[PDB]
C-alpha cells in the first residue's frame, strides 16, 4: 500500500551510512 | 533499451593534459 | 573577448553548439507541452468511450469537433467514419467491412504518433554528436598549440594557453549542449512509447466492438 | 592530500557538482537495493502463482481464496482477481453476450496489468538518467576545474608544472566521482530492464491463457 | 608549420591511412545519400499503393491495371502482383482446396517480399562495417606515428619531448579523422536499419490484410 | 616476494578496485566453464531425445519411460513430460472440447520451456555486464592513479621518479587488470548467448511439432 | 620505423613474447579462415542455384532420388536437404501406420535436421573471426601496458636516467597494440561479410524447404 | 532466422592509448628535468 | 536495371565534391 515508501527511506538511510563510512575510511587511509 | 557509459569528452581532457606536459620544456 | 579573437573554424563550432543548445531546449519544452496535452486528452477520452454511451453519439460529438480531432478521438473518428462508409455502401461482408475500418484506425494512429514525436529524433542526434563536435573543437585548439610548440627552441605554457582555452571552452559548451539532450531524449521517447501502447490498446478494443456491431 | 581539504577550498560550481554526483550515488544505491528486492519478490510470487493456478483447482475456490486477502494482492494474483471480479459482475448483473462480458473482463485485466507493471518500474528510469548524465556532469566539473586552475595561474610571469598540477589534481575528482556514481547505475538499469521485461512477458502470457478460459466458460 | 605542409611531410603510412579514411568517408556519405532517397521513395510508394488497394476497386481490376507495368513493379504493388498471380493460377489448376491455394499465395507473397527488401537494404552492411573499423584504422595510424616518434627520440643524445611534437601531431590527426569517418556511418547504420524495419513491418502487415482477403474469397467460392 | 608489500602499500581505493576486478575475472572464468559444460550437455541431450521421440515409438510408451526419470527431467523431455501429463489430465478429467486439451498442453509446454531456458541462461546476463563495464572500472582506477601522480608532481619545486611512480604504477595496473577482466567475458558472452538462442529455436520447433501431434490425436475422438 | 622486430621479440619479456606470438597467430589463422571460407561460400552458392535449376527442370523427383543415390556419401547443400527429405518421406509412406498428414511433417523434420547440419559445415570457423575482431585490440593493449611497465622497471634499476634510454623500450612495447589492431581490422571486415553471405544461403535453403514440403504434401494426399 | 553484425564505436582502445601516452609523458617529466 | 548505378555514381560525385569543399574550408582555416 504505502510501506514501500518507508522501505525506500530505510534504503536511503543504509546507502547514506555506507557512503559516509566509505568516504571516512578513504580519508582515514591518508 | 540499453544505456552504456559515454566518456567521449574525456579524450578532450586527456589531449589538453598531454599538451600541458609537452609545453613544460625541461 | 575570446570569441572575437578565436579562429574562424572555432567561431563556427561554438555557434553550432550554442545553436544545438537553444534548439534542444526549445524542443524539450515544446514536446513536453505537447505530450502533457496528449496524455491528458487520451485518458479523458478513454473514460468517455467506456461510459456506456452508444458509439453513434460519440460519432456525432466527433462530427462537431472534426477540426480539433487529435489522439484517441482522431483514431475513433477515422475508424467509425470508414466503418459507416463501407457498411452504408453494403458492397461487402461484415468481417471485411471491419477489416477496412481497422486499417483506417491504424493509418490515423500512425498519423498521430508521427505528429507527436516530430522533433524527438533530433535530440538523439544532438546528445550523440555534441561530444564529437567538442572533440573536433579541441583537436583544432591542439593544432593551434602544436604548430607553435613544434616551431620554437623551448616552449612555455604561456605560448600554448590560447590553444588550451579554445579547446576547453569548446568541450564545456559540447557537454552543456549534450546533457539536456541526452537526459530528455530517453524521458520523451519513453512517454511516446507509453502513448503508442495506449493507442494500440484502444485500437484493438475498438476493433472488437466494431466486429460485434458488424455481425449484429 | 585528504579529500575534505581540497573540497573546502574548491570553487562554488565544482563544490556544487560534488553534491549533485554524491546525491546521485546515494540515491542510485538506495533505488538499486530497493528495486532488486521488489523484483525478486515479484519473480518468486509470479512463478508460485502459475504453479497454483494451473494445478486444476476450480476458479470458484481459487477466487474466494484470493478474495480473503484482497488488500495486499499483487502480480498475477491481482490480474486474476481483477479479471474474474469483473467477469462475475458483468455475467451475473447484466448477462450480456459471451464476448461482451469477456472483453469487459479482458479490459479489467489490462488495467490491472499496467497498474502492477508500473509499480515494478517506479524509480528504474531515474537510474537510466544517472547512468547516462553522471559521467558528463563529472567531465563538466573537471573541464571547469582545469579552466579555473589556468585562470588563477595566468597572472604568473613564467608558469611551471609544479604550480598548475595541484589544480589539475583537484579537478580530476569530478571525473572520478562522475564515474563512481555512473558504474552501479549502468550495471543495474540494463539488468533491471531485462527482469521487468521478463515479468511483463509472464503477465502478458497469463492474460491470454486466462482469457481463453473466460472465453470458453462464458461460451458454455 | 601548417596542416597542409604537415600532411605533405607526413610518413607514407599516415598518407595511406588518410586516403583509406577519406575513401570510406566518401563511400559512406554516397551510400547514405543514395539509400535515404531510395527509402523515401519506397515508403511513399507503399502508402500510395495501399490506399488504392483499399479504395474499393475489385482486386481483378487492380491486377489488370498492374499487368500493364509488370516490367516496373516495386514495393507493395510487387507483393500484391506476386500474391495474385499465384492465387489465380493455383485456384484454377484443380478447382483446388482453399487452404492449399491460400497457403501457396501467402508463400508467393513472402518470397517476393523478402526478395524486395534485399533491394532496399543492399549497401547498408557496408555502413556498419565502415563505422566499426574506422576507429581502429585511425588508431593504427596513431600508434604507428607514436612508435616512429619514440624510435627517433631514442636515436639522439639530448632527447626531449620537443623533438617529437610533429610526430605526436600527425598521430593525433590520424585518430581525429578516424572518428570523423566512423560517426556518420554508425549513426546512419542504426537509422537506416530502423527505417527498413519500419518498412518491413508495413509490408508484413499488408501480407496479412491480403491473406485474409484471399482466405475469405477462396472459402466463399471453392 | 616483495610484490605483496607493494600491493599492501597501494592506495585503499586501488586495493578495493583490484579486489572487484580480480573478483569479476575469477567469476567470469567460473561462469564460462560452468555454462560451457551445461550447454554442451543440454544441446547433446535434447538432440538425443528428439530422435527417440521421432523413432516411431508410441507416445504413451515414451511417457511411461519418462515417468521412471521424473526427478532427472530436463530440456525437450521436460517439455514433453509437462505437455503429455497436462494433456492426459485434461482429456481424462471430463468431456472437454479438443481445442481445450490442445490449449492446455500448449500452455504446459510454454511454462516448462521458459522454466528450462532460465536454467540455461542463469549467469550469462552478468557475464555481459563484466564484458561491458570492466574497462570503465579500470578507467576509474586509472583516473585515481593519474590524480595521485599530479598531486605528487605539485608537491616539491623539483619532483623525482620515486615520488610520481606510485601514481603511475596504480594507473597502469588499473588499466591492465581492467582489460584482463574484460577479455574472457567479451569473447564468451556473444558465443554463449547465440548457443542459448540455438536451443530456444530447438525447443520452439519441438513445441510446434508436438502441438500438431496432440491436436491430430485429440480430434480422433 | 626501421627497428628489427626479431631483435625486439628476442629482447622483450616472456609475456610480451606470448602476446606477440598469440596475436601474430590470430592474424595468420584469421587470413587462413577468410581464404578457406570464401572458397566454401562460393562453392555452396553455386551448388544452391545449380540444384534448384535441376529441381525445377520438370524431371520426376524419384529420378532425382535415384541420381542422389549415385552420390549418397558425397551429398552437400541443397541436394542433401532434398535427398534426406525424400528418404524419410519414402521410409514413412511405406509404414501405412501414418496418415499422409503424419508423413509430411516427419519428413520435414529430416529436412530441418539436414539443413542445420549443412549450415554447421558452412559456418564452422565464422565465430572465431568474431572473437579475433573483438578481443584482439584488448590483448594488444594488455601487452603494451605490460611492456611499458617492463620498460620503467628495467629503467628503475639505476637512479641516473635519460629519456634517450627508455624511449626505445616504449617503442618496443607499442608493437603489441599495432599487431593487435592489424589482426582485428580484417577479422571485423570478414566476419560481417561472411555472416551476410551465410545468412543469404540459410534463406535459400529455407525457401527451398517450404517449396519442397508443399510438393510432398500434395503428392501424399494424391 | 538471421545473423547480426558488430556496428558500434568501441572507444575504449583509443581511450587506453591516450591514457598510456599521458602516463609515459607524466612518468618521464622528472627524467627529462 | 542501370538507373540505380547512374543514381549511385551521381551520389559518389556529389559526396566527392562535398568532401573537396569541406577539406578546402579546413585547410583555408589553417592559415
Amino acid at each position: 500500500a504505502t510501506e514501500q515508501n518507508d522501505k525506500l527511506k530505510r534504503a536511503i538511510i543504509i546507502s547514506a551510512v555506507l557512503h559516509v563510512i566509505l568516504f571516512a575510511a578513504l580519508i582515514w587511509s591518508s | 533499451l540499453k544505456s552504456e557509459i559515454n566518456i567521449v569528452p574525456l579524450l578532450d581532457v586527456l589531449l589538453v593534459l598531454l599538451l600541458i606536459f609537452m609545453a613544460t620544456a625541461p | 573577448d575570446l570569441f572575437l579573437k578565436a579562429s574562424l573554424l572555432v567561431k563556427l563550432i561554438m555557434l553550432i553548439l550554442i545553436g544545438f543548445s537553444i534548439a534542444s531546449w526549445a524542443i524539450i519544452i515544446q514536446r513536453t507541452r505537447i505530450l502533457n496535452a496528449a496524455a491528458r486528452e487520451a485518458e479523458a477520452f478513454e473514460d468517455k468511450f467506456w461510459s456506456g454511451i452508444e458509439l453513434s453519439r460519440l460519432y456525432q460529438e466527433s462530427q462537431g469537433k472534426r477540426d480539433n480531432l487529435t489522439g484517441s478521438e482522431q483514431i475513433f473518428y477515422s475508424g467509425f467514419k470508414e466503418f459507416v462508409r463501407l457498411h452504408r455502401a453494403n458492397s461487402h461482408a461484415p468481417e471485411a467491412v471491419v477489416e477496412g475500418a481497422s486499417r483506417a484506425m491504424r493509418i490515423s494512429m500512425n498519423r498521430e504518433l508521427e505528429n507527436l514525436e516530430t522533433h524527438i529524433p533530433f535530440l538523439g542526434t544532438v546528445g550523440s554528436i555534441s561530444p564529437y563536435i567538442g572533440l573536433f573543437g579541441t583537436v583544432w585548439g591542439i593544432m593551434h598549440a602544436f604548430i607553435a610548440l613544434g616551431a620554437v627552441k623551448q616552449a612555455t605554457l604561456q605560448m600554448v594557453a590560447p590553444g588550451i582555452a579554445e579547446a576547453l571552452i569548446a568541450t564545456a559548451i559540447g557537454l552543456f549542449a549534450a546533457i539536456p539532450a541526452v537526459m530528455a531524449y530517453n524521458r520523451l521517447n519513453q512517454r511516446v512509447n507509453k502513448l503508442e501502447l495506449n493507442y494500440d490498446n484502444f485500437m484493438e478494443e475498438f476493433t472488437a466492438i466494431l466486429h460485434r456491431q458488424a455481425f449484429t
